[PDB]
């Protein structure tokens, strides 16, 4: 993953399980 | 804007 | 994933199993 | 992962179980 | 991981589980 | 992990277990 | 604009 | 703007 | 903007 | 913006 | 992979050759 | 793959070269 | 891989090469 | 590898050679 | 690896080389 | 109900 | 319900 | 149910 | 159900 | 259930 | 990709941005 | 990739981002 | 990536980010 | 990698960044 | 990696970024 | 039969 | 046959 | 046959 | 047959 | 078939 831009103005979450990058 | 999360 | 532009202006969740990228 | 910007705005949780990067 | 921003603006939970990198 | 910048703005909680890096 | 998630 | 996670 | 976990 | 954690 | 039921009930042999999972 | 029920009731040979799951 | 029932009921032979997981 | 039950019920054995996990 | 129940109920060889867990 | 593999 | 390889 | 291996 | 392994 | 291994 | 004969017979460039193979 | 036979006969670049192979 | 044979005859540059094999 | 061959016979720049094998 | 046999035939430059092998 | 790129 | 990058 | 890089 | 990188 | 290197 490259120049993600993650501003979601809130509350954020983020679960990620085994991820293979 | 808030998140609540329940398993 | 590149250029990803994630602005929900409220709440987030991500829930993201085993990707492979 | 390069040049993330993980901005929310608000409370944060990264849960991220056994990534492979 | 590089070039990696996080500021939330709030409260930030990380919690990674054997990562690989 | 290169060139990180965590700036939350808030409270931090970083648990990492057995990270291989 | 909240999140709501139950399982 | 808060997160609440409950399992 | 606060958060709470809870297991 | 403070952080709460319980087992 | 998940919730794989290996029962062949004789004998089994399993060869993977460099996965990605 | 999830949910898989491998019962062959016999001899088992499960030769796999390269998968990216 | 996760929650994986290997019960074949007699001889088990497993050769893994170079997974990444 | 989470959870994983190895029960052959036999002979056993697992030749794994540089895993990743 | 995470909750492995290696139980095969007879002989067990278990060869690894060079894991990175 | 066996099985034989050869090369 | 045996198992036989050979290369 | 036994398993033979030759190379 | 034994196990023979040869190179 | 015994494993012999030869190289 | 299997048996591949790359040979332009002159200057060669290859650019492959994120293969999954 | 398996038997890849690359010889261009001159000046060879390759540029593999971020592969999973 | 196996049984790889890289002869350009010439002048050779690989450049490989973040590869996950 | 396996059984790599690298005779590019002439000048050699491998640039290798944050390889995962 | 195994097996690999790195012949140029002239200069060789090798940068390796903080490898997980 | 060279090769010239530009971005 | 020669090869020229430029970005 | 040479190879040249510039960013 | 050389290589010449400039960043 | 020298290499040279600049950053
Ligand atoms: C885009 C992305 C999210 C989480 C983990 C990875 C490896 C990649
Ligand atoms: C786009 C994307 C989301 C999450 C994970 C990955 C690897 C990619
Ligand atoms: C994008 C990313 C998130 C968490 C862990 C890794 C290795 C990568
Ligand atoms: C992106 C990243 C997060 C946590 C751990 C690693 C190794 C990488
Ligand atoms: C990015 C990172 C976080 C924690 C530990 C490591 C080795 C790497
Ligand atoms: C389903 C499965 C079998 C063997 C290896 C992996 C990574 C996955
Ligand atoms: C279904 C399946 C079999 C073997 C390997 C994978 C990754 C998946
Ligand atoms: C499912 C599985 C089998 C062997 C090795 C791994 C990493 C995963
Ligand atoms: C599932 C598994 C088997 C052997 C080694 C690893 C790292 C994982
Ligand atoms: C699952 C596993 C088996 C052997 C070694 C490691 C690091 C992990
Ligand atoms: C055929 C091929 C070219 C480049 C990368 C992959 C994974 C495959
Ligand atoms: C065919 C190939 C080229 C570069 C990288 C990989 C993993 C595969
Ligand atoms: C084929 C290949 C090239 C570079 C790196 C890997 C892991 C594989
Ligand atoms: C094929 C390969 C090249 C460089 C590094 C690795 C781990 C593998
Ligand atoms: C193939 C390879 C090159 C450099 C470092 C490692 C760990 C592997």
């Amino acid at each position: 993953c490259d120049n993600i831009k993650h501003v979601p103005g809130g509350g954020s979450v983020q679960i990620v399980y085994k991820p293979v990058c | 804007g808030s998140v609540q999360i329940v398993y």
